[PDB]
RNA sequence: UCGUAACAGCCGAGGUUGUGAAUUGCUUUCAAAAAUUUUGAAAAGCAAUUCACAAUAAGGAUUAUUCCGUUGUGAAAACAUUCAAGGCGGGGCAACUCGCCUU
Protein backbone atom coordinates (compact mmCIF):
# COMPACT_ATOMS: atom_id res chain seq x y z
CA UNK A 1 0.00 0.00 0.00
CA UNK A 2 3.15 2.49 0.69
CA UNK A 3 2.76 5.14 -2.33
CA UNK A 4 0.76 2.74 -4.80
CA UNK A 5 -3.07 2.72 -5.89
CA UNK A 6 -6.10 0.22 -5.30
CA UNK A 7 -9.07 -0.26 -7.20
CA UNK A 8 -12.22 -0.44 -4.78
CA UNK A 9 -15.34 -0.20 -4.63
CA UNK A 10 -17.45 1.16 -2.04
CA UNK A 11 -20.90 0.23 -1.02
CA UNK A 12 -22.20 3.08 1.30
CA UNK A 13 -24.26 2.57 4.31
CA UNK A 14 -25.40 5.04 6.80
CA UNK A 15 -25.90 3.34 10.48
CA UNK A 16 -28.41 4.15 12.98
CA UNK A 17 -26.61 7.32 13.97
CA UNK A 18 -25.65 8.68 10.59
CA UNK A 19 -22.21 7.18 10.26
CA UNK A 20 -21.95 6.43 6.06
CA UNK A 21 -19.81 3.24 6.57
CA UNK A 22 -17.64 2.69 3.51
CA UNK A 23 -17.24 -1.16 2.60
CA UNK A 24 -14.48 -1.84 0.78
CA UNK A 25 -14.45 -4.71 -1.76
CA UNK A 26 -11.88 -6.31 -4.06
CA UNK A 27 -13.15 -5.00 -7.76
CA UNK A 28 -13.75 -7.76 -10.72
CA UNK A 29 -14.97 -7.14 -13.78
CA UNK A 30 -17.74 -9.14 -15.88
CA UNK A 31 -19.96 -9.06 -12.51
CA UNK A 32 -20.16 -5.97 -11.16
CA UNK A 33 -20.46 -4.33 -14.53
CA UNK A 34 -22.97 -1.67 -13.56
CA UNK A 35 -20.94 0.40 -11.19
CA UNK A 36 -17.57 0.58 -13.56
CA UNK A 37 -20.24 1.46 -16.82
CA UNK A 38 -22.20 4.32 -14.68
CA UNK A 39 -18.46 5.31 -14.28
CA UNK A 40 -17.32 5.39 -17.53
CA UNK A 41 -20.10 7.05 -18.98
CA UNK A 42 -19.72 9.99 -16.02
CA UNK A 43 -15.89 10.41 -16.88
CA UNK A 44 -17.23 10.72 -20.45
CA UNK A 45 -19.81 13.08 -19.85
CA UNK A 46 -17.36 15.09 -17.40
CA UNK A 47 -15.05 15.91 -20.21
CA UNK A 48 -17.88 17.52 -22.57
CA UNK B 1 -44.77 -35.76 -9.31
CA UNK B 2 -43.76 -32.21 -10.02
CA UNK B 3 -40.29 -30.48 -9.58
CA UNK B 4 -41.80 -29.35 -6.37
CA UNK B 5 -43.11 -32.04 -5.13
CA UNK B 6 -39.63 -33.69 -6.37
CA UNK B 7 -37.64 -31.03 -4.56
CA UNK B 8 -38.84 -31.90 -1.16
CA UNK B 9 -39.26 -36.13 -1.62
CA UNK B 10 -36.00 -36.14 -1.28
CA UNK B 11 -35.57 -34.96 2.42
CA UNK B 12 -38.27 -37.19 3.67
CA UNK B 13 -36.43 -40.23 2.04
CA UNK B 14 -32.57 -39.16 3.40
CA UNK B 15 -34.23 -38.73 6.72
CA UNK B 16 -35.21 -42.38 6.53
CA UNK B 17 -32.06 -43.52 5.95
CA UNK B 18 -30.72 -41.38 8.69
CA UNK B 19 -33.01 -42.80 10.57
CA UNK B 20 -32.23 -46.38 9.56
CA UNK B 21 -28.64 -45.50 10.39
CA UNK B 22 -29.27 -44.70 13.98
CA UNK B 23 -31.62 -47.27 14.68
CA UNK B 24 -29.20 -49.77 13.72
CA UNK B 25 -26.33 -48.13 15.77
CA UNK B 26 -27.98 -47.49 18.72
CA UNK B 27 -28.96 -51.71 18.38
CA UNK B 28 -25.73 -52.40 18.23
CA UNK B 29 -24.97 -50.45 20.84
CA UNK B 30 -27.42 -52.24 22.70
CA UNK B 31 -26.10 -55.85 22.33
CA UNK B 32 -23.41 -54.96 24.74
CA UNK B 33 -25.94 -54.27 27.23
CA UNK B 34 -28.66 -56.99 29.07
CA UNK B 35 -31.58 -55.04 28.75
CA UNK B 36 -32.97 -58.41 27.24
CA UNK B 37 -31.88 -59.58 24.15
CA UNK B 38 -30.58 -58.78 20.80
CA UNK B 39 -29.77 -60.98 18.07
CA UNK B 40 -28.80 -58.51 15.17
CA UNK B 41 -30.51 -58.73 11.73
CA UNK B 42 -33.92 -59.69 13.32
CA UNK B 43 -35.72 -57.07 11.10
CA UNK B 44 -38.80 -56.77 13.21
CA UNK B 45 -36.97 -55.72 16.77
CA UNK B 46 -35.48 -53.19 14.81
CA UNK B 47 -39.37 -52.10 13.33
CA UNK B 48 -40.08 -52.25 16.97
CA UNK B 49 -37.05 -49.46 17.85
CA UNK B 50 -38.40 -47.55 15.05
CA UNK B 51 -41.77 -47.40 16.38
CA UNK B 52 -40.54 -46.85 19.82
CA UNK B 53 -37.99 -43.81 19.79
CA UNK B 54 -40.85 -41.73 18.51
CA UNK B 55 -41.03 -40.40 22.27
CA UNK B 56 -39.26 -36.83 20.31
CA UNK B 57 -42.68 -36.00 19.28
CA UNK B 58 -44.35 -36.50 22.68
CA UNK B 59 -44.18 -32.56 23.91
CA UNK B 60 -41.08 -33.16 26.53
CA UNK B 61 -38.01 -31.89 25.03
CA UNK B 62 -34.53 -30.89 25.72
CA UNK B 63 -31.57 -29.45 23.53
CA UNK B 64 -28.73 -31.23 25.19
CA UNK B 65 -29.73 -34.53 22.59
CA UNK B 66 -31.25 -32.77 20.28
CA UNK B 67 -27.99 -32.65 17.69
CA UNK B 68 -27.76 -36.62 18.13
CA UNK B 69 -31.78 -36.75 17.00
CA UNK B 70 -30.71 -35.31 13.63
CA UNK B 71 -27.32 -37.06 13.16
CA UNK B 72 -27.29 -40.23 11.86
CA UNK B 73 -23.68 -42.00 12.68
CA UNK B 74 -23.34 -41.24 16.47
CA UNK B 75 -20.45 -42.40 18.30
CA UNK B 76 -20.73 -45.81 19.25
CA UNK B 77 -18.52 -47.45 21.28
CA UNK B 78 -17.62 -46.55 25.04
CA UNK B 79 -18.55 -43.16 26.52
CA UNK B 80 -20.70 -42.31 23.88
CA UNK B 81 -23.76 -39.85 22.82
CA UNK B 82 -25.28 -42.80 22.20
CA UNK B 83 -24.59 -43.89 25.57
CA UNK B 84 -26.81 -40.44 27.17
CA UNK B 85 -28.80 -41.08 24.60
CA UNK B 86 -29.98 -44.48 25.97
CA UNK B 87 -29.97 -43.06 29.75
CA UNK B 88 -32.19 -39.73 28.65
CA UNK B 89 -34.55 -41.72 26.51
CA UNK B 90 -34.94 -44.50 28.42
CA UNK B 91 -38.09 -44.13 30.18
CA UNK B 92 -39.88 -41.01 28.43
CA UNK B 93 -42.65 -42.87 26.76
CA UNK B 94 -45.78 -44.34 27.44
CA UNK B 95 -47.90 -46.73 26.37
CA UNK B 96 -50.86 -46.33 24.40
CA UNK B 97 -52.86 -48.77 25.67
CA UNK B 98 -52.38 -48.93 28.96
CA UNK B 99 -50.68 -45.27 29.62
CA UNK B 100 -47.62 -46.82 31.24
CA UNK B 101 -43.89 -45.67 30.81
CA UNK B 102 -41.91 -48.07 28.61
CA UNK B 103 -38.00 -48.82 30.14
CA UNK B 104 -37.33 -49.97 26.15
CA UNK B 105 -36.19 -53.33 27.17
CA UNK B 106 -39.36 -54.66 28.10
CA UNK B 107 -40.22 -54.46 23.96
CA UNK B 108 -37.97 -57.33 22.62
CA UNK B 109 -40.20 -59.13 25.63
CA UNK B 110 -42.84 -61.23 23.83
CA UNK B 111 -45.11 -59.66 26.57
CA UNK B 112 -45.08 -56.42 24.91
CA UNK B 113 -45.16 -56.65 20.51
CA UNK B 114 -46.55 -54.33 17.36
CA UNK B 115 -50.01 -53.35 17.75
CA UNK B 116 -52.03 -52.02 13.92
CA UNK B 117 -54.25 -49.85 14.80
CA UNK B 118 -55.97 -50.72 12.07
CA UNK B 119 -56.76 -55.02 11.87
CA UNK B 120 -55.71 -57.05 8.98
CA UNK B 121 -59.38 -58.27 9.03
CA UNK B 122 -59.66 -54.80 8.03
CA UNK B 123 -58.13 -51.47 5.89
CA UNK B 124 -54.65 -52.95 4.61
CA UNK B 125 -53.11 -49.48 5.75
CA UNK B 126 -49.27 -50.25 5.74
CA UNK B 127 -48.19 -46.35 6.70
CA UNK B 128 -46.44 -46.05 10.11
CA UNK B 129 -49.43 -43.96 11.00
CA UNK B 130 -51.25 -47.66 11.20
CA UNK B 131 -48.81 -48.99 13.56
CA UNK B 132 -47.83 -48.42 17.39
CA UNK B 133 -46.85 -51.45 19.97
CA UNK B 134 -48.21 -52.32 23.65
CA UNK B 135 -48.72 -55.24 25.70
CA UNK B 136 -49.57 -59.07 23.78
CA UNK B 137 -52.05 -59.36 26.30
CA UNK B 138 -54.07 -56.38 24.51
CA UNK B 139 -52.68 -57.14 21.12
CA UNK B 140 -54.73 -60.47 22.06
CA UNK B 141 -57.61 -59.14 23.56
CA UNK B 142 -58.54 -56.39 20.80
CA UNK B 143 -60.09 -59.10 18.62
CA UNK B 144 -59.56 -57.45 14.85
CA UNK B 145 -62.92 -54.98 15.51
CA UNK B 146 -61.40 -51.59 17.01
CA UNK B 147 -62.47 -49.08 19.37
CA UNK B 148 -66.29 -48.19 20.81
CA UNK B 149 -68.67 -50.84 21.76
CA UNK B 150 -65.31 -53.41 22.75
CA UNK B 151 -63.53 -50.43 24.31
CA UNK B 152 -66.01 -48.87 26.03
CA UNK B 153 -67.43 -52.37 27.03
CA UNK B 154 -63.60 -53.90 28.52
CA UNK B 155 -62.92 -50.46 30.06
CA UNK B 156 -61.46 -51.16 33.43
CA UNK B 157 -61.08 -54.51 33.63
CA UNK B 158 -57.66 -55.63 35.47
CA UNK B 159 -55.14 -58.69 33.61
CA UNK B 160 -52.07 -59.91 34.38
CA UNK B 161 -49.30 -59.56 32.46
CA UNK B 162 -47.71 -62.59 33.72
CA UNK B 163 -45.11 -63.67 37.27
CA UNK B 164 -48.23 -61.92 39.29
CA UNK B 165 -48.24 -58.67 37.86
CA UNK B 166 -51.98 -57.41 36.62
CA UNK B 167 -52.64 -54.40 34.64
CA UNK B 168 -56.11 -52.65 34.39
CA UNK B 169 -57.38 -51.13 31.30
CA UNK B 170 -58.39 -47.80 30.69
CA UNK B 171 -61.21 -46.36 32.96
CA UNK B 172 -63.11 -44.89 30.15
CA UNK B 173 -63.92 -41.92 32.39
CA UNK B 174 -60.53 -41.42 32.69
CA UNK B 175 -59.65 -42.79 28.41
CA UNK B 176 -61.90 -40.47 27.37
CA UNK B 177 -59.65 -37.17 28.17
CA UNK B 178 -56.55 -39.27 27.89
CA UNK B 179 -57.38 -40.37 24.27
CA UNK B 180 -58.43 -36.40 23.82
CA UNK B 181 -55.81 -35.00 25.17
CA UNK B 182 -52.47 -37.28 26.63
CA UNK B 183 -51.31 -38.31 23.25
CA UNK B 184 -51.00 -34.46 22.68
CA UNK B 185 -48.82 -35.40 19.60
CA UNK B 186 -52.11 -35.62 17.62
CA UNK B 187 -50.74 -35.57 14.38
CA UNK B 188 -53.30 -37.62 12.45
CA UNK B 189 -53.65 -41.10 13.91
CA UNK B 190 -54.70 -41.05 17.76
CA UNK B 191 -58.24 -40.15 16.65
CA UNK B 192 -58.51 -42.84 14.13
CA UNK B 193 -58.96 -45.50 17.14
C1' U C 1 -56.68 -31.62 -6.37
C1' C C 2 -53.60 -31.63 -10.49
C1' G C 3 -50.97 -28.97 -13.44
C1' U C 4 -46.07 -24.64 -15.47
C1' A C 5 -42.66 -25.49 -16.71
C1' A C 6 -40.52 -26.16 -20.76
C1' C C 7 -39.55 -24.03 -25.33
C1' A C 8 -38.03 -19.82 -27.66
C1' G C 9 -36.40 -14.45 -28.88
C1' C C 10 -33.73 -9.02 -29.26
C1' C C 11 -28.74 -7.52 -27.67
C1' G C 12 -23.57 -6.67 -24.96
C1' A C 13 -18.43 -6.94 -23.54
C1' G C 14 -14.21 -9.76 -23.38
C1' G C 15 -10.78 -13.90 -24.17
C1' U C 16 -8.14 -17.16 -27.75
C1' U C 17 -5.67 -18.30 -32.49
C1' G C 18 -3.82 -15.64 -36.65
C1' U C 19 -2.31 -11.22 -40.14
C1' G C 20 -0.08 -6.34 -40.32
C1' A C 21 2.43 -2.52 -37.39
C1' A C 22 5.55 0.70 -33.41
C1' U C 23 9.22 -0.45 -29.57
C1' U C 24 12.13 -3.39 -26.97
C1' G C 25 13.95 -8.43 -25.57
C1' C C 26 16.20 -14.27 -25.31
C1' U C 27 18.58 -18.09 -28.12
C1' U C 28 21.08 -19.85 -32.73
C1' U C 29 23.88 -19.28 -37.06
C1' C C 30 29.01 -16.74 -41.82
C1' A C 31 32.07 -13.05 -39.99
C1' A C 32 32.51 -7.38 -40.03
C1' A C 33 36.22 -5.92 -36.26
C1' A C 34 39.86 -6.10 -31.77
C1' A C 35 44.44 -7.88 -29.63
C1' U C 36 42.73 -17.68 -27.38
C1' U C 37 38.87 -13.99 -25.61
C1' U C 38 34.80 -10.14 -26.81
C1' U C 39 32.38 -6.38 -29.43
C1' G C 40 28.72 -7.32 -33.65
C1' A C 41 25.66 -6.51 -38.49
C1' A C 42 21.92 -9.44 -40.75
C1' A C 43 18.57 -13.43 -40.77
C1' A C 44 15.67 -17.60 -38.15
C1' G C 45 12.94 -19.46 -33.94
C1' C C 46 10.34 -17.73 -29.44
C1' A C 47 7.74 -13.43 -27.13
C1' A C 48 6.49 -9.07 -24.47
C1' U C 49 3.20 -3.78 -24.09
C1' U C 50 -0.29 -1.26 -27.35
C1' C C 51 -3.33 -0.54 -32.03
C1' A C 52 -6.05 -2.01 -36.48
C1' C C 53 -8.17 -6.37 -38.62
C1' A C 54 -9.75 -11.82 -39.82
C1' A C 55 -11.90 -16.34 -37.69
C1' U C 56 -14.60 -17.97 -33.33
C1' A C 57 -17.69 -24.98 -33.20
C1' A C 58 -15.94 -28.28 -39.50
C1' G C 59 -19.13 -26.38 -43.31
C1' G C 60 -23.61 -25.21 -46.49
C1' A C 61 -27.37 -21.67 -48.42
C1' U C 62 -29.30 -16.68 -49.52
C1' U C 63 -29.43 -11.30 -51.03
C1' A C 64 -34.19 -11.42 -47.11
C1' U C 65 -32.07 -5.87 -43.44
C1' U C 66 -33.42 -14.68 -43.81
C1' C C 67 -30.47 -18.19 -41.99
C1' C C 68 -29.00 -23.58 -41.12
C1' G C 69 -24.86 -26.22 -37.87
C1' U C 70 -24.41 -29.48 -30.03
C1' U C 71 -32.96 -31.20 -29.78
C1' G C 72 -35.98 -35.24 -31.33
C1' U C 73 -37.70 -39.23 -35.08
C1' G C 74 -35.26 -42.94 -38.05
C1' A C 75 -32.20 -45.01 -43.54
C1' A C 76 -36.20 -42.81 -46.97
C1' A C 77 -28.96 -39.18 -46.08
C1' A C 78 -35.70 -38.65 -45.46
C1' C C 79 -37.86 -35.05 -41.90
C1' A C 80 -40.14 -31.55 -37.70
C1' U C 81 -41.63 -25.52 -39.03
C1' U C 82 -45.86 -21.39 -41.53
C1' C C 83 -50.81 -21.43 -43.12
C1' A C 84 -57.03 -16.91 -46.13
C1' A C 85 -59.03 -13.06 -45.25
C1' G C 86 -62.05 -7.46 -43.00
C1' G C 87 -62.50 -3.98 -39.93
C1' C C 88 -62.14 -2.27 -34.97
C1' G C 89 -58.69 -0.31 -31.72
C1' G C 90 -53.89 0.62 -28.01
C1' G C 91 -48.60 2.06 -28.68
C1' G C 92 -44.63 4.18 -31.92
C1' C C 93 -42.45 11.13 -35.89
C1' A C 94 -41.06 6.40 -38.20
C1' A C 95 -39.94 0.91 -39.38
C1' C C 96 -43.36 -2.23 -36.87
C1' U C 97 -45.61 -4.40 -32.64
C1' C C 98 -49.92 -5.95 -29.64
C1' G C 99 -55.24 -7.26 -28.64
C1' C C 100 -60.93 -7.49 -29.90
C1' C C 101 -64.99 -8.59 -33.16
C1' U C 102 -66.79 -11.66 -37.98
C1' U C 103 -66.51 -16.44 -42.00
Amino acid sequence: WVDRTKEFIVSESILKNGETKRTFKAVDSEKDWIAIKTKTEQEIEHSH
Amino acid sequence: LPADDRKKLTNQITENENTNLRIKALLAEMMNDHSVENVRPFSPMQQEILKIYEDGVLKSDIEIEDDILKISKTAQPSSSDLKRYKLWLEQKYKSPYTGQIIPLNKLFTPEYEIEAIIPQSRYFDDSFSNKIICESAVNKLKDNYIGLGFIKQFGGTIIELGFGKSVKVFDTEEYEDFVKKHYANNRGKRNKL
